[PDB]
């Protein structure tokens, strides 16, 4: 049996008042066969 | 029912979105475990370990991607908190198959699978598979594939 | 780490 479940919490929407944060970085990476990104 | 969901196991293991009757998350949040829902048990339909994507109830429905021009919002599904959106201009992971939009947003483990949306409120991908930079900063891919 |  599974011990996991899902619960709805919110609509999918854009919030006009959202805080703006973060930066636009540019990084070389490879994606390995088990789904891990690796820095190059 | 279409919307944003928490994945529970109680504590929050991750998040995802229901769109067009299909539940979408990152592979690593459940590892393909079945999910109980208000509409009964959901079984994994398609998954890719390499892409870290997984959907339940039918094929991948999310058809939109980052346009490479605009800011995006993450609907942050933090454990123990109401959702809140944060807006950011993605950078990129540079890979051989093209660039992948990437966001410098650092939230708790329970937040993997939180959706990233464009200005039309369409889901362009999911948060929580990325890299740690040498200085310790986290950057997630906007994780997405074709519908 | 690398995932959330």
């Amino acid at each position: 049996e599974t011990d996991m479940w899902i619960e709805r919490t919110a609509d999918i929407t854009w919030e006009s008042d959202a805080e703006i944060t973060g930066s636009s970085e540019r990084v070389d990476v490879r994606l390995d066969d088990d789904g891990n990104f690796q820095l190059m | 029912t279409t919307g944003v969901y928490r994945i529970m196991t109680s504590y929050q293991a991750g998040a995802g979105v229901m769109v067009e009757g299909v539940f979408h998350t990152l592979w690593h949040t459940t590892k393909g475990a079945a999910l109980m829902s208000g509409e009964g048990r959901l079984d994994p339909y398609w998954g890719s370990v390499k892409e870290d994507r997984l959907c339940y109830g039918g094929p991948w429905k999310l058809q939109h991607k980052w346009n490479g021009h605009d800011e995006v919002q993450m609907i942050v599904v933090e454990p123990g908190k109401n959702v809140k959106n944060v807006q950011t201009k993605p950078g990129v992971f540079k890979t051989p198959e093209g660039e992948i939009g990437a966001v410098t947003l650092d939230y708790p483990t329970g937040t993997s699978g939180s959706p990233i949306v464009d200005k039309n409120g369409d889901v362009i991908g999911l948060y929580g598979n990325g890299v740690i930079m040498p200085n310790g900063s986290y950057i997630s891919a906007i994780v997405q594939g074709e519908r | 780490l690398k995932r959330r």
